[PDB]
């Protein structure tokens, strides 16, 4: 390994979402973050479906709203299109302009408890939700209307659109599907009972997860390692040895081969997957567990959240730049 | 007449603005609307005190009129909610609103 | 024109209702314009549908602006407060009103 | 005596004030009752300060509005002026138009517990307001201000101006105030601890009360008669004897010597002061205990409120007038 000089490494931004004096600061830490594609933006929600955006490396402060009935419970997770940000709740799926003006809202009978969405094969013009539910739906994103409902066996925790729609169960197994007719072409045995984060690329899968989800004997205990997943030639690969137990990951979205690994002290792995020798450390200084993790498109800005409320920005001191 | 064309702006915004009472859509639309009308006719000094400006008034249902893109600032009283949003994006959402109550 | 006059006082009904906040007349006077204002803008018929009205509405505010002696019905939601009252009441304590928030 | 004919007297109409969908119904039944001297008005307070008007015989509703905060208690007496409504509560007095329209407010810091006001010496432009405490305040009915502050060592439940403002203390003692420098004139030893009931006309003061205020042995119990004063020559008159105990009274706007007196029943005796051996007996039917009671400016009108919130106009079918 190979530590990180600070000229290139320094948290440059931080926030409280949500703060002491928001409205769901007593339901917890954040729900989910995510970089926007485009106007410098980090998208963070909370346990209760508030949206807040974010701008820059200092996060600044740029709209906030909520995007469900708080009864609803957390906001799942957020995707990008031009028009605007889709938000998936629970119960059901919305879309709003960055603004905040609305753009259309879901709320169908089958969306009984929703966790995950993914773009298809059609570019943005089409998502696929599910969740741990038997029932799947996709949505014409330009009409804002459910298209098709789906059976599966299989309920999801993640859902990400690369080469294939990559699909992790909450048993911890990773369904790989075809993108026009969303059946299972391979199931890939990830971890031994949940994945707690998946990324991937045209070429790469890449899971963090464990072997027992909690009970009152056992706390729920992450890998010492990324499973690895070959999506060019479909085979697993040799999983990333990751001591500090790897909680999150990400595939940097400019070296194509490299993942990008946290555990839960805010400790990141900069790793080559296809040698883990030459791996770049570096750390952060979270005051809380590590909960999410993310990273811009152009893989120059990091974020982290914790369970103290906080969400960093770590990268560069120079002049970094989240999109285009 | 440019006076009908507020007043007209003004009967539109009153009547869509703190009534009685399904989507999600809507409930993001009615508190736009009324922050917008915050905006325009409660503004407060720091410390609080009312700040009567007339011509702030014709100002803003002016660019309301005339669907400016420039962007204004609407948020809630927590500060929880906050939107970023052009007059006439409100222009167009005052519009339906007053038009789905016709229905 | 009349047309202007109908906007000022437009203004003015915008700016008193519903703000963020002494004596007990003070409480009696809000309740009454905000009542007004529901008078107006917010009529509904059997079974609570919209009743959009601009000639309503042009009425309402004319005979305001003539400080008519016609006297109207205003009701609480819960019916317990009602008050029969002049446009001409109604009309100086609007003017009231928004003279002590310029103070 | 002698019972009254059915084409003389009855049932002309009757409201529940609170009623059950009223803010104000869980706190009781009405405080006070009172006609207005124009516009054939009734009023009603209610235990938390509402108060409504009504017009007619068969109460029509006319106005309503509440005239302190609720957390003051009970609307405790109404008085009449050509300009509005003068309503007194245990902190604040409070002076509306008829309409609704706030005409002023005054709660001052010796408004600890108002029981009572009348008007003085200047007609209706001046009252004298006070209540279970040792100050009284004057009032500029016009100015709407407290303009002198006077020490009472008795404390009042009832004021009334007529030839002198007779002040009936909470001890069943009533004593006799000149207009003017409302010094004590005279103390009458009505009851033996309270005063249910007075009024006065020129020439006489009427009461009900009883000899102990309720304790957890004894329940308060009304005399069976009604105390009365002489007013022109300043000398008690012989008791009106009244078998089903006299809870309420007031003296006849028009047969000057006249007393009406009301039972708990609503049994009600029209008798002569100078000879109570001629007087007409009447019953109403009020569903529960009466309470209050006020007779109209000419005499036709008859109000009853009781303890189940119904409050009753009785009187003659023949086109009766409130006022003039």
């Amino acid at each position: 390994p190979h530590m990180m000089d600070s000229r290139d490494w320094t948290q440059l931004g931080c926030v409280a979402y949500p703060s002491p004096i928001h409205p769901d600061y007593h339901a917890g830490p954040a729900s989910t973050i995510a970089f926007d594609n485009q106007d410098e933006l980090l998208w963070i929600g909370t346990q209760k479906g508030f949206a807040g955006s974010f701008i820059g490396r200092e996060l600044k402060r740029f709209t906030a709203f909520r995007i469900h009935p708080e009864t609803d419970g957390p906001l799942r997770q957020f995707l990008f299109v031009d028009k605007g940000v889709i938000f998936l709740g629970s119960r059901s799926v919305y879309m709003a302009a960055r603004s905040g003006v609305p753009i259309w809202s879901i709320r169908h009978e089958s969306m009984q408890d929703l966790r995950a969405m993914s773009f298809t094969s059609k570019g943005t013009s089409e998502i696929l939700v599910a969740g741990w539910q038997n029932k799947m739906l996709v949505i014409d994103v330009n009409k804002g209307e459910v298209v098709k409902e789906l059976p599966t066996q299989d309920q999801y925790s993640f859902l990400k659109m690369s080469r294939y729609i990559c699909a992790a169960t909450n048993k911890g197994t990773v369904n790989i599907l075809d993108p026009i007719t969303f059946t299972i072409k391979k199931q890939w045995q990830a971890h031994g009972a949940f994945i707690n984060d998946l990324d991937t690329s045209n070429d790469f899968i890449v899971t963090c997860g464990g072997s027992h989800r909690q009970t009152h004997n056992t706390p729920a205990i992450l890998d010492p390692y990324v499973k690895v997943f070959d999506l060019k030639n479909m085979s697993a690969m040799n999983p990333v040895p990751f001591a500090p137990l790897a909680a999150h990951v990400r595939m940097h979205p400019r070296m194509l081969t490299t993942a990008i690994v946290v555990n839960q002290a805010g400790q990141i792995h900069v790793t080559d997957l296809l040698n883990p020798s030459n791996s770049q450390v570096c750390y952060t200084q979270p005051q809380g567990v590590v909960l999410h993790f993310d990273v811009s498109r152009t893989g120059e800005g990091k974020a982290l959240a914790d369970n103290k409320h906080n969400t960093y920005v770590w990268g560069s001191p120079n002049k970094i730049q989240f999109t285009e | 007449l440019e006076n009908g064309r507020i007043a007209r702006l003004m009967f539109k915004l009153s009547v869509v603005n703190e009534r009685g009472d399904h989507n999600w859509s809507e409930t993001g639309e009615r508190l736009l609307l009324k922050l917008f009308r915050d905006y325009v006719f409660h503004q407060v000094d720091a410390d609080g005190k009312a700040r009567l400006d007339t011509n702030h008034y014709l100002n803003c249902l002016s660019k309301l009129d005339a669907s400016s893109e420039e962007q204004i600032l609407l948020t809630s009283r927590d500060n929880a909610t906050v939107f970023v949003v052009s007059y006439r994006s409100i222009r167009q959402m005052l519009d339906r609103a007053y038009g789905e109550l016709g229905k």
